[PDB]
């Protein structure tokens, strides 16, 4: 983390906020955010109109920053141990001397070859910043889901403008130009349209939710198994002899 | 002598005639509401009726016996009077001349001086009576409870079963106690169009009732259709201000349109010339249509005739022409026939009306009337609103006609009979056809309808040139070009207005709404409460303390109660803590809340847990000298209930007309 | 019915902030528009801008980035700022409000009398109050002028009164002369009969809102 | 002022007038918002017309208004004394914008010639015990306008330490003015008069004040 | 609702202390009716027939002969136009006197009161149940279980 920071995220991870942009964060949205109908977010406002609002997470970004500065803390400063036990302080040499007996190296390979593993996992993260610093498409998957779910929203506000056979999509029309026995089957249609968009959208969420928690459990997964040990699984943690 | 009192729970009767058993049942209608304020009277003039009244009075020597019922009470309109002997229940509704301080002499009738016309008569510790009067549709009805106590009305619970219902259509509006120097006493209150949830037990008796209005905690065990609340935030409802005043504003017209030279003239045009007449800048007043002519009735499409002057029109056409019976059925769109195809054709779209009515008095002659001419022969069918004068000779064949009528060429018109003794289906028949261009431009042709002024910055009922809504109007920069007249959305909603008087752009904007949630430890618990109105700063939440502020009609006190702001909105009911806990009932954005120590809600941020600097140095390790040996448990679900559903039983149950029918859907 | 009087101070010096306040009796704040409008002596009006209760607060374009009006329920008044004040600003200014039958930004109805606003450096300085006093011989046609002469003050305007405002008829206060000092000076003069001057008491009451300065001369016969 | 206004407009009593306000076609030529305000010389406007055409209550049936294209007219039937003031025409501008435009002043032809009225005072006792002397020249009530003001001491003509206001219109549609001779106590003493000469028209009027004996 | 009252109505603010004149008019209108007018204007006599439906014991029944009661058996049952199949079985449900028929959770009518004997009757879907098919491969053999 830098303490600098308002938000204590690494550089890292402050790039990765600036590649992702959410369509909506679910905070407070000021009456006259809307009111003053010069804003560009006339979707959201849209939305908010219609019934459809989007609610915050219960954990806050700096709330997330702190716990995967603790996971790093923890994996830097004592090993696989703390996910085991209490947290056993050990020099970062001989934990990596550790891992490399781990992958089946002798621990001498890495103290003979210590400056030289410390430059390349130094160039390996300078790359890494410049290859997130560099190409904007980086982080697809998050952005798809964002997409995805602002679309769906988008679809269900327009699907407001559907007849669906009646002989107006606004209600007050029918109400004023129809007698009111007249005028309830006309009602009846446009209920029964726009309740089936309302199930096509939740039946979609729905999906999509089973999805992402099946994401959601494998990054927990993998939470566990690289980040709070060494993994033998070959392709899990990466190309190559998983290391940390 | 006039105290107050709380209601409690009293008042509580059975909603209907149908027997429930075990069960919790949503209804609506006429209750007394939860902690209402009822009045006690001691022992004159006449109380109000309202909607209802629930009369009670715990008594031990039965002074109070009657009740009496009307309006004016003065013999000028029907009014009811109940009174009871010894053994005898006497009700009547005679046009009784009442007394200013009515009362059974120990019997008499000193209550009335006179009683005329009686279109209706019916005969038939200490202990607490309780009675409802309600008088919707034309049924007076009575419901009746006595119980023992030993209190002006005791906290417990005791449902009303129906006495009387009696089927006299009276209209009541005021109401008085009638008794036999003595002393009395008796509580009244006034009933309210409430949702209830009762509980019926397994006797078929009810036990309990929840009010879903009084209270948040009222309100989330209706929508959880129990009577006993879980910890945790319920989504409960939604809250929304309502409008204030209603405004109309439609265009400054006062000329009267011409509808009389149309319907009034002295001869219609024949059906292949029909005339055509156009309506604009004039108020259209449909309702003297009928004073007209005899017609039975409208024919519209797209509107109905009794909406006809609610709306404005940009222009109006009257075509009028003479068709036979036969042929007034091709009057509609989607029509075809000689008319429909070579005469007179309405597009299939149309938005309008068609008056016919029958004119053989006037279009008729003894010798027959051959003014009425129709087309019968043409090349192709005519579009729609199409008019086609053309007298040419008719080519059936291939041999040119050269004007001149013959074998294969025919005369293209054709003279109606229109004799007298015909049949209906034959005789003449007066046809005007109303076509509305409908509200796109400025709107010239409108309904009666006084325009109201101009109220910005509220939230009212707007009703322009017809377009109704309930928003919220204010000033617009929206750049309108001179021939627009409103802005639409994505949705397409009438996002913006032209004002037909002063030509000004106005911004419509929903009033104003948003999500309420009820945080609540379990009921076992407490029955204190917390309110989260969702995504609003501390100051949208509604305070004014009326009803047109709010869809709940409880209000959770805006400013004792300490209100804080969250990301996720405004939480009032709640005190925050600047601790940090481990989450119990999460809020959001890092919020949570609990119930603790007196004992309260409290909000707080959230623990993610206690730190812990790990001792690092480059020589430095930690090695364990013991173990422990642990056994935990996890839980994983594996099957679950396989169940099995009969189609047709489910839909179609014991039906052979529903099984037929349901075969069709694939 | 309601009332809109405007108060503040009568001198601004060049490129501070000048601040007015209007005060409405007879009526409340509600949902009115509430617009400031502003006349430079000897030329025409000129609108400024306006608010209602609900917020934001719309302004001449050619003032926006300066002006600001704001709008004080509990207090029930209306407040207008403007910053960076130059010579230009030296004008009448006028508050203004909508009625329920012509509610907008034009409804510019009800209008207050006017605070005049005068953008200098210049001192402010009391008036010097002195009885002018007919002469003896135009006193004997039965008609006596008798005036106060408000000299050598600054800045406009002043109000001269006559027996603290009892006395109204035939009362004429000059326009104010310019003088090569930039000091202003009028004379309010009041026709009287003769015979009143041994036995009414005749005070001229001079009053000056940017220096609080209230002078009360008795005017004699020449004596 | 995006919105015009003719600068002066004149007329006799009993006849029409008409005065124009020409503006864009996103002022005037868009709403129907135009007012009409009357202003007298010291006074606040008054609204006259609202709504293009409206009167508001209590304003005579004389003062109409209309709109064609992007020009809004008033038209004041009867012309009457009192008519004779200042008119200015404000225009719902949109976005919440109100344009005013340039001012009309009216002028009415039934005002005859009228000669001034002069009243001369000389300076004070208590302006002369502070070493100051001051000589008044109120004139009012003439018309039209225009007077020509010359001091005097005993016959000389003077031309310093005279100060003269222009004409301003009274309520009475007259005109006033006022003019002052600033003099050393040994110059109001040393003189044996001092005099105020109005001309108007090329008609004179004079008025002289001298020290008193005590 | 009924109205027949003959106060002169108000069209304007002047009060019109029971005399017809300007803004002051008498409420009723007579109807023209003469024998010459037209289809549209002559006269109509109209009779409305309000139901009040069944909820409490019926009173207004149409010509229907009623049979005798069957208990313990799947008959199909009419009582008083509420139509069904079932199994008629003696209730214990307590009804209060008022009531007429109780309902069950999907609204289903699960007890009636004779009309004729104030008693109360249960009642029950007949009998049914799902019915499946134990077979091995027809290239087999055609003998199944049930
Ligand atoms: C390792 O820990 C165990 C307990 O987890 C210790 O066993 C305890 O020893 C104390 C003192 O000898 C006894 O009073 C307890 O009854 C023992 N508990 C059990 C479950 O046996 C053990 O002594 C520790 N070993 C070392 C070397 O510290
Ligand atoms: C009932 O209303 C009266 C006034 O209408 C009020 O004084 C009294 O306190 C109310 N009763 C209760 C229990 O609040
Ligand atoms: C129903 O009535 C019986 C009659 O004895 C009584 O025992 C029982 O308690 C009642 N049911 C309930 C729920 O009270
Ligand atoms: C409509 O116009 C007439 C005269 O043109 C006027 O008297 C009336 O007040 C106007 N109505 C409205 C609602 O402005
Ligand atoms: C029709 O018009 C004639 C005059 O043209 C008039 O005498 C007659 O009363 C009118 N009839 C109707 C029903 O308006
Ligand atoms: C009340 O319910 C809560 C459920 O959150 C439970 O933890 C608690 O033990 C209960 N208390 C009692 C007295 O039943
Ligand atoms: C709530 O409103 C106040 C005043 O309008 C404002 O200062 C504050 O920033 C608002 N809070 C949020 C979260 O928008
Ligand atoms: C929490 O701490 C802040 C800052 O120290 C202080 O302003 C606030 O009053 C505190 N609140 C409580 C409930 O202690
Ligand atoms: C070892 O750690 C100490 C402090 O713990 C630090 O001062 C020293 O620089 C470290 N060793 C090297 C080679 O940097
Ligand atoms: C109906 O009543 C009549 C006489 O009251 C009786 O003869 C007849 O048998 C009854 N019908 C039935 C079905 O019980
Ligand atoms: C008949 O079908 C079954 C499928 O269960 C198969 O196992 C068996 O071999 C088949 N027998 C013949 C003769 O095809």
């Amino acid at each position: 983390p830098d303490p600098s920071k308002p938000s204590k995220r690494s550089f890292i991870e402050d790039l990765l906020f600036n590649k992702v942009t959410l369509a909506d964060a679910g905070f407070i949205k000021q009456y006259g955010d809307c009111l003053g109908d010069i804003a560009a977010r006339d979707l959201i406002c849209a939305q908010k109109f219609n019934g459809l609002t989007v609610l915050p997470p219960l954990l806050t970004d700096e709330m997330i920053a702190q716990y995967t500065s603790a996971l790093l803390a923890g994996t830097i400063t004592s090993g696989w141990t703390f996910g085991a036990g209490a947290a056993l302080q050990i020099p970062f040499a001989m934990q990596m001397a550790y891992r490399f007996n781990g992958i089946g190296v002798t621990q001498n390979v890495l103290y003979e070859n210590q400056k030289l593993i410390a430059n390349q996992f130094n160039s390996a993260i300078g790359k890494i910043q410049d290859s997130l610093s560099s190409t904007a498409s980086a982080l697809g998957k998050l952005q798809d889901v964002v997409n995805h779910n602002a679309q769906a929203l988008n679809t269900l506000v327009k699907q407001l403008s559907s007849k669906f056979g009646a002989i107006s999509s606004v209600l007050n029309d029918i109400l004023s130009r129809l007698d009111p026995p007249e005028a309830e089957v006309q009602i009846d249609r446009l209920i029964t349209g726009r309740l089936q968009s309302l199930q096509t959208y939740v039946t979609q969420q729905l999906i999509r939710a089973a999805e992402i928690r099946a994401s959601a459990n494998l990054a927990a997964t993998k939470m566990s198994e690289c980040v709070l040990g060494q993994s033998k699984r070959v392709d899990f943690c990466g190309k190559g002899y998983h290391l940390m | 002598t006039q105290s107050y009192t709380n209601s409690f729970t009293r008042g509580v009767y059975y909603p209907d005639k149908v027997f429930r058993s075990s069960v919790l049942h949503s209804t609506q209608d006429l209750f007394l509401p939860f902690f209402s304020n009822v009045t006690w009277f001691h022992a004159n003039p006449v109380l109000p009726f309202n909607d209802g009244v629930y009369f009670a009075s715990t008594e031990k020597s039965n002074i109070i016996r009657g009740w009496i019922f009307g309006t004016t009470l003065d013999s000028k309109t029907q009014s009811l009077l109940i009174v009871n002997n010894a053994t005898n229940v006497v009700i009547k509704v005679c046009e009784f001349q009442f007394c200013n301080d009515p009362f059974l002499d120990v019997s008499e009738f000193r209550v009335y001086s006179s009683a005329n016309n009686c279109t209706f008569e019916y005969v038939s510790f200490k202990n607490l009576r309780e009675f409802v009067f309600k008088n919707i549709d034309g049924y007076f009805k009575i419901y009746s409870k006595h119980t023992p106590i030993n209190r002006d009305l005791p906290q417990g619970f005791s449902a009303l079963e129906p006495l009387v219902d009696l089927p006299i259509g009276i209209n009541i509006t005021r109401f008085q106690t009638l008794l036999a120097a003595g002393a009395a006493a008796y509580y009244v209150g006034y009933l309210q169009p409430r949702t209830f949830l009762l509980k019926y037990n397994e006797n078929g008796t009810i036990t309990d009732a929840v009010d879903c209005a009084l209270d948040p905690l009222s309100e989330t065990k209706c929508t959880l259709k129990s009577f006993t609340v879980e910890k945790g935030i319920y989504q409960t409802s939604n809250f929304r201000v309502q409008p204030t005043e209603s405004i109309v504003r439609f265009p400054n017209i006062t000329n009267l349109c011409p509808f009389d030279e149309v319907f009034n003239a002295t001869r219609f045009a024949s059906v292949y010339a029909w005339n055509r007449k156009r309506i604009s800048n004039c108020v259209a007043d449909y309702s003297v249509l009928y004073n007209f002519a005899p017609f039975f009735a409208f024919k519209c499409y797209g509107v109905s005739p009794t909406k006809l002057n609610d709306l404005c029109f940009t222009n109006v056409y009257a075509d009028s022409f003479v068709i036979r019976g036969n042929e007034v059925s091709q009057i509609a769109p989607g029509q075809t026939g000689n008319i429909a195809d070579y005469n007179y054709k309405l597009p299939d779209d149309f938005t309008g009306c068609v008056i016919a009515w029958n004119s053989n008095k006037l279009d008729s002659k003894v010798g027959g009337n051959y003014n009425y001419r129709y087309r019968l022969f043409r090349k192709s069918n005519l579009k729609p609103f199409e008019r086609d004068i053309s007298t040419e000779i008719y080519q059936a064949g291939n041999k040119p006609c050269n004007g001149v009528a013959g074998v294969n060429c025919y005369f293209p018109l054709q003279s109606y009979g229109f004799r007298p003794t015909y049949g209906v289906g034959h005789q003449p028949y007066r046809v005007v056809v109303l076509s509305f261009e409908l509200l796109h431009a400025p709107a010239t042709v409108c309904g009666p309808k006084k325009s109201t002024n101009l109220v910005k910055n509220k939230c009212v009922n707007f009703n322009f040139n017809g377009l109704t809504g309930t928003g919220v109007l204010t000033e617009s920069n929206k750049k309108f070009l001179p021939f627009q007249q409103f802005g639409r959305d994505i949705a397409d909603t009438t996002d913006a207005v032209r004002d037909p008087q002063t030509l000004e752009i106005l911004d419509i904007t929903p009033c104003s709404f948003g999500g309420v949630s009820v945080i609540t430890p379990g009921t076992n618990t407490s029955n204190q409460v917390a309110v989260l109105y969702q995504g609003v700063n501390c100051t949208e939440v509604p305070v004014a303390i009326h009803a047109d502020q709010l869809t709940p009609t409880w209000r959770v006190y805006s400013t004792g109660s300490n209100v804080f702001q969250t990301r996720a909105g405004c939480l009032i009911g709640a005190e925050y803590v600047n601790n940090s806990y481990e989450c119990d009932i999460p809020i959001g954005a890092g919020i949570c809340a609990s119930y603790q120590t007196s004992q309260s809600i409290i909000a707080y941020t959230m623990s993610l847990g206690a730190e812990n600097s790990v001792a690092y140095s480059n020589n430095s390790i930690a090695i364990p000298t013991n173990f422990t040996i642990s056994v935990t448990t996890e839980i994983l679900p594996v099957s679950m209930t396989k169940t099995s559903v009969d189609c047709t039983m489910y839909i179609c149950g014991d039906s052979t007309e529903c099984s037929n029918l349901l075969l069709q859907y694939g | 019915q309601v009332q809109l009087v405007e108060s503040g101070p009568g001198l601004v010096k060049p490129s501070e902030t000048l601040s007015l306040t209007c005060s409405v009796s007879g009526g409340s704040i509600d949902n009115f528009y509430w617009s400031w409008i502003r006349q430079p002596p000897g030329k025409g009006l000129e609108w400024i801008g306006n608010i209602y209760y609900g917020g934001s607060g719309n302004y001449n374009p050619s003032l926006k980035s300066r002006v600001t009006i704001s709008v004080d329920t509990s207090k029930n008044q209306v407040s207008l700022k403007l910053r960076s004040v130059t010579a230009a600003d030296t004008a009448v200014y006028y508050c203004a409000r909508d009625s329920v039958w012509y509610t907008g930004s034009y409804g510019l109805i009800y209008w207050g009398p006017g605070t005049l606003v005068t953008v200098s450096s210049a001192s402010t300085k009391g008036p010097s109050v002195f009885p002018l006093a007919p002469s003896s011989k135009s006193t004997s046609g039965g008609t006596a002028a008798l005036g106060c002469l408000v000299k050598d003050y600054f800045p406009e305007p002043v109000t001269v009164s006559w027996n603290s405002g009892a006395l109204t008829s035939g009362v004429h206060t000059f326009p104010a002369v310019l003088q090569s000092s930039g000091l202003y000076s009028l004379s309010s003069v009041v026709t009287v009969p003769s015979s009143s001057l041994g036995t009414q008491t005749y005070i001229c009451n001079v009053n000056h809102k940017p220096s609080n300065t209230k002078v009360d001369k008795r005017v004699e016969p020449k004596s | 002022s995006v919105v015009t206004q003719p600068a002066s407009v004149s007329g006799s009593p009993g006849q029409s007038i008409t005065i124009s306000c020409t503006g864009t076609s996103s002022d005037v030529g868009s709403y129907n918002l135009v007012s009409w305000f009357q202003q007298h010389p010291g006074k606040a406007p008054k609204l006259m017309i609202y709504e293009v055409t409206k009167r508001p209550s209590g304003i005579s049936n004389r003062f109409s208004g209309s709109k064609s294209g992007n020009t809004a007219s008033l038209t004041i039937s009867r012309l009457q004394a009192e008519d004779e003031a200042d008119y200015y025409c404000c225009s719902y501008a949109g976005s919440s914008t109100v344009v005013f435009g340039g001012g009309t002043k009216l002028t009415v032809l039934g005002q005859p010639k009228a000669n001034p009225t002069v009243t001369l005072f000389p300076p004070s006792s208590e302006e002369l015990q502070a070493n100051k002397a001051t000589l008044v020249c109120l004139i009012s009530d003439f018309y039209p306008g225009a007077v020509t003001v010359a001091w005097k001491a005993d016959s000389s003509p003077v031309k310093a330490g005279v100060e003269t206001t222009t004409p301003s219109k009274q309520s009475n549609n007259k005109y006033a003015a006022s003019s002052y001779l600033s003099l050393t106590p040994e110059q109001w003493k040393s003189h044996r008069s001092y005099s105020c000469q109005v001309t108007h028209e090329g008609s004179t009027v004079e008025k002289t004040v001298a020290p008193t004996e005590c």
